[PDB]
């Protein structure tokens, strides 16, 4: 209907979600467990349906909305700011991912914390965090952006430190609190500089008149610093702290004692993506900045390598996922440094969806293992959590970027557009290559050690989960709702990623305008690649193949199948050679 | 056993002592106590690395525990002042250090575990507390006066003191009925 | 210390006397004398201690009347500001 | 459509509110003195104290209500007055309006009432903070010291006369009149034994500052034989006299509004004083130094560089905010927060009559309400757990959860979420400072909003979370209706004053 | 975790089930929807939108962007 | 360590009215906690010049010379403002003593 | 799960309980602090509505 296209209902449904969350928080005695669950489920489902309707219009067609709620605050003599929301491609790209992951995490969170005394508090905290993140990405001016920035930091401080009776979790939450205070300082100083320069806080206007101030300088006490350089420096600093780049990443692994739905939301999109959003929100500023040009690829590649290698050595499942998230944040920073804004969105969506699904599977495994998150005390879990095993296999083969999967394409697109003109290019490229191959190691380690190793766990788990009296059609080591949530999340992820791939990677370009005038020749090597580039990518392909052979055929222990393992490796090599000969030359 | 290895500002020597022996001060233990505690710590570490490990080999684990048992049986029968016993102590403390993991698995039953103290348990003092009488009956007398004590009202939960003078219904008849009756009588 | 009177005159305190019965008979030579009053408080059985037990309409009526007065006063002020006896309503209104 | 009716409404309300308060005070005092022989509490149900209590509370509330309407009148008045001179473009006509005097009451102290925006903001702060403080002093007043129920009405009357005069001599006298009631309250109402020496410290520092201000005032009065702020427009001060006057007034008013080297008295007085008077002292009393300084700063032409004063204020901010981590007493931590934001406000008046005063004016009210809320929370904790030290109390959540929720929301509002007036004041002052001094602005921002905030948040979070295991036989109950409504009103005032008219500020 | 008793006097939210949660859910959901509808209806007055497909902005029209006469 | 035997306690003025909120139930205090509560207030230096080297001499000196550093930085940025014709650090006098929003009316 | 117990059979499943405020429901004191604070809120809201909005 044309009325829906002219007047969005996203605002109405989001307000319904927010007000239901707040009133459930205040009137929690009237609503029991079931009442809170049902009310917030209805609100979140309506919000998701409305945003799903508008997703196609905003992404494919050139639809966007500027909504003003009213004049809000006086910030200068004779100056007032209003509460503005900008529902455009950049905002909807983050908001739809956050809302979908949040809907499925919400349904999963009731099965998780099944008999805990404070399920309602966790549900409402997750709702508050999602609302804050959605408000952050839908900002219309800088004041609303700062409000969302401070809200995501505050609500994540409560999802962390959920076990408020322990000071040990209080320390972990306070670490992130301090890092968020530093982020807020940097962002607010950058906003102050912007307002002192242009005397406006509207983002859109800022994106269209900042090029007029490229040749300007500011006078620090003994320095004359370019305006774009200092503004970009502060924005990049706060983005680095939120996105947990190297050095400022130490708060993120210590954030893992939060409940696993909170980890699924925080580490997949939302918080870790917030910094990336900033880079996408203010693209011209960083296009005109020398500091960004030098610092994004170097720090991104170092972070990618560091996170990828540290992840492959972890034994805690949540720590492995957290370090994988750090590596992927570095990869996203490099992808933004590429200069192609579509590749960033594709990487964001793929990583967020599959990382959230992997967190859900890991959370079910951890609940089965009775709060022991180290897979040194696991093994042979396939017969007790079969759905977890199979769904986890799918999610890890997609997340690790294995060949012939959806996650392969984002890595390939990243390596297509990499700029070779950097002074520190050798280090950047080596770090990127070493971080790209690390996914197979931690994916294989996690899957094999949790599900298909020897029994390393305690006898109580296995023996109590296998008594004869428990044989029934109702037998299960998880909940049906968890299985349905994971299944539907995977299906929706596949559908959305395929739709985005069609929109961006087809011969007919269909994506809406990204409001950026910096265009490079990166798509050429995607559209008309040449021979040396194909050979160069084949090199990394064969490196990954060698690593897969290593993780499959290496015997680190004595076994009755050692000799037969060597024989099978020899048979596979000979068969591959003969198969290649037959497929290439004769018939 | 309290697993406060890293949440207190300990040096490595204190942590090594706590890992090898159940105390920071192993000098106050007997010879048998020290030998048994070191044997238990060594077996615990070997189990944590060769049974609940990464690529565990049961045959190698059995060989190593057999050798360790032989060595500790030799250790027990030695004398405390002998240098060979000191060498054995040094060797197995070095073994404990060499297998040290910053990511030790801590059993959930230990006092300073990852999931310890997640819930506040209310004792009978809080369960039986009811100042106002909705859940448990409350006397209008507010207490039972024990002998050898005067009868005094309980201290209220809210000592506001923001009170008016006593309120009476409108047109309240408050004449001195007794005085009037007696004066009429005489 | 508090010094107010507790035997109020506005109303009678809700109470019951079946609870905490006195002994009054069959005493031994060593036990203490029984207590005297023993009455306990009685709640209206429809009282919820966890929320306001407010069933009136006065607050809502007062707030609604204040808001309606605000609306009519603004209408009068706008009519006076434009130099008119009443607001002139345009035939079409557009987004600000 | 502005006419004479609004003018006379405003003036009549200004004068008649004072006479209402004064007649209340006189009647209550006469009743107290002539009802009994000794004038102490009778300790029974029919004590006059009861009535007195209600009276005082009553009056303040009612006067405040009148004040609100009165305040609104002034706004409109002031607005239109400016217009009446902005649009007078014809060279033949000039705004020549002369008003009459009311025939019911005399002008107090034979003076004509004049009012400004910042004076009425100060009066409103006096009303609200006095109401909160007198509500937080019921338990302290008892046998033989009930008279100090009258202190806040006297404070209101003195501050009214302070803000409604164009006489510089009456201005100074009203500023000086505030010391005796404060010292008496600290001396006779405080329960702690260490408060006896704290009152002496308070007196000696505040009186040294008053002596400096007195020297400056005597200088001005003797050089220019006049008592009106207007006449100073027709007399010029030389460079030496201007420098002497500005240094004297800055140091004297920085003794009370605590600048860096002089806050020992404030720390001791907050640690030892009763909770209600602590609320009054942080919320309102220190602001009296900002007002007077402003007046004397604006009436004189000074040709000196303000770098020394700016550096002193910034040193105060840095020193106060760096000391927040190593505080275990919560009241001392709140006092240090008060010091840092008072110095931030005092910085804004270091550029004369420029636009920097708007941020200071708003942030004075912001700090008033924030400090009142924090000291009220500290009082609630102290009355619940009989301690205010982090080493003795924690896990305020999980037992009496409303107090813990209030603590967390207070922490949010102090951090300055962009929806409140703390963010607005920070934005004003920091925009101006960034233009005036970029590196100084960054240093001050980093020191105040990160390090001090981290120390504050650590000390407050540790008390909110944990397990209250020690003494379950003596654990307290949650908040009462009075405390809940007071906290909610502080939050509501911050959020809703974020919506005040933009003609001012 | 195994359930443990909670004191009756405490207004805390451990293991609470309200038997009348359906009516409370109804009476919290529908007025919330009405309030959000009123807010959205007010906000659509101040909502902007780019021109639709097949439409162009005439630069000389009143709706087109303007400069300032000094 | 043995519990302290002598330490500073809480004290109240004569004829103090006790606080009796929530039933007026007061528990026994912990000697170590009370000792910590009152230790810092009564702590004092032992000899002249002990402060300078107490902790870190370099850090203490840097803290001592902070106001001079702030004054010098302000002077440098005032130099920067002077040549750019920026807002100087002066008491600006542009309203001729007229206050912000002040009623200026006459009688008669 | 295997041995789940419903809310009716579960004796440690709570219904809404607890006192909202420390104030005594059957207090016999003519306390007026609550009334004063409600006056503050209501009069402030009325002054906003009747003087300031339009
Ligand atoms: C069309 C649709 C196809 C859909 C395919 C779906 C998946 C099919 C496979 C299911 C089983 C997967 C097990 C994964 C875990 C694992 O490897 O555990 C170690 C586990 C150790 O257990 P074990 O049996 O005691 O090992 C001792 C001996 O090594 C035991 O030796 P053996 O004698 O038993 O094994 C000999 C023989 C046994 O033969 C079979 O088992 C036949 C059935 C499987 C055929 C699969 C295709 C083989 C040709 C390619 O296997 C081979 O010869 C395998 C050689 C080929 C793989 C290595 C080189 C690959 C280079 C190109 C990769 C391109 C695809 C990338 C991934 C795409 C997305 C999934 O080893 C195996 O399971 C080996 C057999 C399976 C090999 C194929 C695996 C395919 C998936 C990609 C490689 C794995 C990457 C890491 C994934 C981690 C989880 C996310
Ligand atoms: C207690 C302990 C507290 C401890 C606090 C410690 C701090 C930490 C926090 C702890 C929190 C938990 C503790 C409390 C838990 C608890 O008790 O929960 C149960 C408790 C319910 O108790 P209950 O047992 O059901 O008793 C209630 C009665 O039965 C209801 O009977 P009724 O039908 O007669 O209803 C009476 C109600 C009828 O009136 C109303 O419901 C409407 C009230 C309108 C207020 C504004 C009026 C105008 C003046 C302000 C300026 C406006 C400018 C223009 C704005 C546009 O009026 C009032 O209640 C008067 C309150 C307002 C007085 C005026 C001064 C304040 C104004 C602002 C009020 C803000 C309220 C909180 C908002 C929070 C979220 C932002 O609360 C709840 O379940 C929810 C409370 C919040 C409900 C808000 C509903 C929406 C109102 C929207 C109005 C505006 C609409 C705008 C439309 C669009 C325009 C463009
Ligand atoms: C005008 C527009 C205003 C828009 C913003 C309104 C903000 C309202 C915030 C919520 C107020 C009530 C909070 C109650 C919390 C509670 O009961 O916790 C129970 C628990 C304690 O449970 P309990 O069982 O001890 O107590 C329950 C019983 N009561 C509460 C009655 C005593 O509290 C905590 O865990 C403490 C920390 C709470 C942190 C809450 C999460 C953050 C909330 C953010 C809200 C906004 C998010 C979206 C952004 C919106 C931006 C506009
Ligand atoms: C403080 C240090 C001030 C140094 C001087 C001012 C900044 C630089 C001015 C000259 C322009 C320039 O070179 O800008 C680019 C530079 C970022 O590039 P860079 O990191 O130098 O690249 C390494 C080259 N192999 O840009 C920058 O370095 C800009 C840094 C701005 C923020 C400085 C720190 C905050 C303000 C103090
Ligand atoms: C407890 C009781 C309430 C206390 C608070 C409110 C007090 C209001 C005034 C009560 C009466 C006070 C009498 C004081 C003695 C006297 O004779 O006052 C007269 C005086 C007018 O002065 P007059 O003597 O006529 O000489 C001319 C120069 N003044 O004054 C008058 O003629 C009265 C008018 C004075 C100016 C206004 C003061 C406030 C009026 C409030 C009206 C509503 C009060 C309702 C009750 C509260
Ligand atoms: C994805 C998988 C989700 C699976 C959800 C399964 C649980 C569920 O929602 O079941 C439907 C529920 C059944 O309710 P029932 O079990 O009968 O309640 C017992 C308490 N007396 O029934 C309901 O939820 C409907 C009951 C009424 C709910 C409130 C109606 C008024 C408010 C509507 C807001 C929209």
């Amino acid at each position: 209907l044309d009325f829906l296209n002219e007047y969005p209902i996203i605002l109405l449904t989001g307000l319904l979600f927010l007000f239901t969350t707040i009133f459930s928080l205040i009137c929690l005695s009237y609503l029991g467990l079931y009442g809170v669950f049902i009310l917030n489920l209805a609100s979140i489902l309506l919000f998701w349906l409305s945003m799903l309707y508008y997703f196609n219009l905003i992404v494919s067609e050139n639809y966007y909305y500027y909504i003003s709620l009213g004049k809000w605050m006086y910030l200068s003599n004779g100056f007032r700011v209003s509460f503005d929301l900008l529902i455009d491609l950049t905002s909807i790209s983050f908001s739809f991912l956050t809302l979908t992951i949040g809907v499925f995490v919400y349904i999963y969170t009731f099965s998780y914390f099944r008999y805990e005394p404070l399920v309602e508090r966790l549900i409402l905290f997750l709702n508050s965090f999602m609302i804050s993140m959605i408000l952050l990405v839908s900002s219309g001016n800088f004041i609303v952006l700062f409000l969302g920035w401070e809200l995501i930091g505050l609500t994540s401080f409560f999802l962390i430190n959920f076990w408020s009776t322990r000071v040990g979790t209080l320390k972990a939450a306070f670490k992130a609190f301090s890092f968020n205070k530093l982020s807020d300082l940097f962002l607010f100083f950058a906003i102050l500089i912007i307002f002192s320069t242009t005397y406006n806080l509207d983002i859109l206007s800022f994106n269209n008149q900042i090029y007029l101030y490229e040749s300007y300088n500011i006078d620090m006490f003994y320095w004359s610093i370019n305006l774009i350089e200092i503004i970009s420096f502060f924005f990049i600093s706060c983005a680095f702290i939120k996105s947990a780049q190297f050095g400022a990443h130490i708060w993120l692994p210590d954030s893992m004692e939060a409940p696993v739905p909170a980890s699924a939301l925080i580490h997949s999109a939302t918080l870790v993506s917030a910094g990336i959003y900033l880079l996408l929100r203010l693209s011209p500023l960083f296009e005109l900045s020398k500091y960004a040009y030098f610092i994004l690829p170097l720090i991104g590649s170092v972070t990618a390598f560091y996170g990828g290698l540290v992840s492959a050595f972890q034994s805690d499942t949540k720590k492995t996922l957290a370090y994988s998230t750090i590596s992927h944040c570095g990869f996203l920073m490099v992808s933004y440094s590429t200069g192609v804004l579509e590749f960033v969105i594709l990487y964001l969506y793929v990583h967020g969806f599959f990382k959230a699904a992997t967190f859900l599977c890991v959370g079910n495994v951890n609940r089965f293992n009775r709060n022991i998150q180290d897979f040194k005390r696991m093994g042979g879990f396939y017969k007790y959590l079969p759905f977890e095993c199979l769904a986890s296999f799918v999610c890890m083969i997609n997340l690790s970027g294995l060949p012939l999967t959806l996650g392969f394409y984002i890595k390939h697109l990243l390596f297509i557009g990499l700029v070779e003109s950097y002074t520190l290019y050798p280090l950047i490229f080596s770090s990127l290559i070493l971080g790209a191959i690390a996914g197979v190691f931690y994916s294989y380690r996690l899957f094999y050690s949790i599900f298909f190793d020897t029994k390393k766990g305690k006898k109580a788990i296995y023996l109590q989960a296998s008594r004869i009296i428990l044989n029934s059609k109702f037998y299960s080591n998880t909940s049906l709702a968890s299985n349905l949530s994971i299944t539907f999340l995977v299906l929706i992820s596949y559908t959305v990623i395929l739709y985005l791939y069609c929109t961006t990677l087809n011969n007919y370009y269909s994506l809406s305008d990204l409001k950026s005038i910096y265009i490079n020749n990166a798509y050429s090597y995607f559209y008309k690649p040449d021979y040396n580039f194909l050979n160069a990518v084949s090199i990394l392909n064969w490196f990954v193949i060698i690593l897969l052979i290593s993780v499959i055929y290496l015997n680190w222990r004595w076994s009755y199948y050692y000799t037969k393992s060597i024989d099978s490796l020899s048979k596979f090599i000979l068969f591959s050679f003969f198969f290649f000969i037959f497929s290439k030359y004769i018939l | 056993s309290k697993a406060y290895y890293f949440v207190k500002n300990f040096s490595w020597a204190e942590v090594s002592n706590l890992l090898c022996y159940g105390t920071k001060y192993p000098t106050v233990l007997n010879h048998q106590q020290k030998v048994t505690r070191l044997y238990r710590a060594t077996l615990r570490r070997v189990y944590a690395h060769q049974v609940e490990g990464y690529k565990t080999d049961f045959k190698q684990y059995n060989e190593n525990i057999t050798d360790i048992g032989k060595d500790f049986n030799k250790m027990l029968a030695l004398k405390p002042e002998s240098l060979e016993l000191q060498a054995y102590f040094k060797k197995y403390e070095d073994l404990q250090e060499e297998l040290f993991d910053p990511a030790m698995i801590i059993d959930e039953s230990r006092p300073y575990a990852a999931s310890s103290g997640r819930y506040y348990i209310f004792d009978d003092y809080l369960l039986k507390f009811d100042p106002f009488g909705f859940y448990s009956p409350k006397l209008l007398s507010e207490n039972r006066p024990e002998e050898a004590m005067p009868f005094y009202e309980d201290y209220p939960q809210n000592d506001s003191h923001w009170n008016l003078w006593e309120q009476f219904p409108e047109d309240f008849e408050d004449s001195n009925a007794e005085r009037e009756a007696i004066l009429k009588s005489n | 210390r508090q010094n107010f009177a507790k035997n109020i005159t506005t109303t009678d305190i809700p109470k019951d006397s079946h609870h905490f019965a006195a002994k009054r008979s069959g005493f031994t030579q060593t036990e203490q004398a029984p207590f005297a009053y023993n009455d306990v408080y009685q709640y209206p059985k429809d009282y919820k201690p966890w929320n306001y037990n407010y069933k009136g309409n006065g607050v809502l009526l007062a707030l609604f009347l204040g808001s309606a007065f605000s609306l009519v006063a603004y209408e009068r002020s706008y009519a006076s500001k434009t130099g008119r006896y009443q607001r002139k309503v345009q035939q079409n209104y557009y987004q600000i | 459509m502005f006419n004479l009716n609004t003018i006379y409404l405003s003036r009549i309300f200004i004068e008649f509110n004072f006479y209402f308060l004064f007649f209340l005070f006189l009647i209550s005092s006469i009743i107290f003195y002539f009802s009994k022989i000794i004038s102490i509490q009778n300790l029974n149900q029919n004590s006059v104290f009861n009535f007195l209590k209600l009276a005082n509370i009553f009056g303040i509330l009612i006067s405040f209500f009148i004040h609100i309407i009165s305040f609104w009148f002034y706004c409109i008045y002031s607005y239109n007055l400016s217009l009446n001179i902005f649009s007078d473009i014809n060279l033949y006509n000039s705004n020549s309006i002369e008003l009459l005097n009311n025939s019911l009451l005399p002008n107090y102290f034979k003076s004509n009432i004049t009012i400004d925006f910042f004076g009425l903001i100060l009066l409103t702060l006096a009303y609200i903070v006095g109401f909160v403080s007198i509500l937080a002093l019921d338990t302290r007043l008892y046998w033989k010291n009930i008279k100090y129920i009258f202190s806040f009405t006297i404070f209101l009357l003195i501050v009214y006369v302070y803000v409604t005069v164009s006489n510089i001599l009456l201005f100074f006298m009203c500023y000086e009149l505030l010391l005796i009631p404060s010292f008496l309250i600290v001396y006779f109402v405080s329960p702690s034994r260490r408060a006896i020496q704290a009152s002496l410290y308070f007196v000696i520092w505040t009186q040294l500052g008053s002596l400096l201000v007195l020297i400056a005032i005597s200088y001005i009065i003797s050089i220019t034989n006049t008592y009106e702020f207007n006449d100073l427009k027709y007399f010029n001060f030389t460079n030496s006299e201007s420098t002497i006057i500005i240094f004297l007034i800055f140091l004297g008013f920085g003794f009370k509004a605590p600048i860096w080297p002089f806050h020992y008295w404030l720390t001791k007085t907050h640690v030892e004083a009763p909770s209600g008077f602590s609320i009054y002292l942080s919320g309102f009393l220190v602001k009296t130094a900002l007002y007077g300084f402003y007046k004397f700063n604006t009436s004189i032409f000074i040709d000196i560089d303000s770098s020394i004063f700016i550096a002193i204020c910034i040193m105060g901010v840095v020193d106060s905010s760096l000391k927040m981590w190593g505080q275990t007493d919560l009241k001392k931590l709140v006092a240090y927060g008060t010091i840092q934001e008072m110095n931030i406000i005092y910085l804004a008046f270091c550029w004369g009559d420029s636009c920097a005063i708007l941020g200071g004016i708003l942030f004075s009210a912001t700090h008033a309400f924030l400090s009142a809320l924090m000291f009220f929370l500290v009082d609630c904790i102290y009355r619940r757990y009989h301690t205010r030290s982090l080493v003795e109390v924690n896990g305020i959540l999980h037992i009496t959860p409303n107090l813990g929720l209030s603590i967390l929301f207070m922490l949010v509002f102090f951090s300055g979420i962009p929806g409140t007036i703390k963010f607005i004041s920070e934005f004003y002052i920091f925009s101006g400072l960034l233009e005036a001094s970029p590196f100084i602005c960054f240093i001050l921002m980093l020191v105040a909003n990160v390090l001090g905030l981290i120390g504050f948040s650590k000390s407050w979070f540790n008390a909110t979370f944990g397990m209250p295991k020690k003494n379950t036989k003596y654990l307290p109950m949650d908040l009462s209706f009075k405390e809940s409504y007071i906290i909610l009103y502080c939050f509501f005032f911050l959020f809703i004053f974020s919506y005040f008219s933009s003609i001012f500020f | 975790f195994q359930k443990y008793p909670i004191p009756r006097y405490l207004h805390v939210g451990q293991w609470i089930v309200n038997k009348n949660w359906k009516w409370n859910t109804f009476h919290m959901f529908f007025p919330t929807a009405i309030l959000c509808f009123m807010v959205w209806r007010n906000s659509m007055i101040s909502t902007a939108k780019p021109p639709n497909y097949g439409e162009y902005v005439d630069p000389q029209s009143p709706v087109a962007p303007k400069a300032i006469k000094y | 360590a043995a519990p302290p035997a002598a330490f500073f306690l809480y004290f109240f003025v004569p004829d103090n009215f006790p606080s009796a909120q929530s039933g007026f139930r007061t528990a026994s205090r912990n000697p170590f906690q009370v000792q910590f509560v009152f230790a810092y207030d009564n702590w004092e230096y032992k000899y002249c010049g002990q402060w300078w080297s107490m902790g870190s001499l370099a850090v203490n000196v840097l803290f001592f010379v902070v106001p001079l550093f702030l004054w010098l930085i302000l002077q440098t940025q005032s130099d920067q403002s002077s040549n750019r014709d920026d807002n100087s650090l002066t008491f600006y006098f542009s309203n001729a003593g007229f206050f912000f929003f002040q009623i200026y009316t006459n009688t008669g | 799960d295997a041995y789940y117990h419903d809310d009716t059979h579960e004796g440690l499943m709570n219904e809404p309980h607890g006192y909202l405020t420390m104030d005594d429901p059957m207090d016999l004191r003519p306390n007026y602090e609550k009334s004063a604070l409600e006056l503050l809120f209501l009069v402030s809201g009325g002054a906003i509505l009747a003087l300031m909005l339009g």
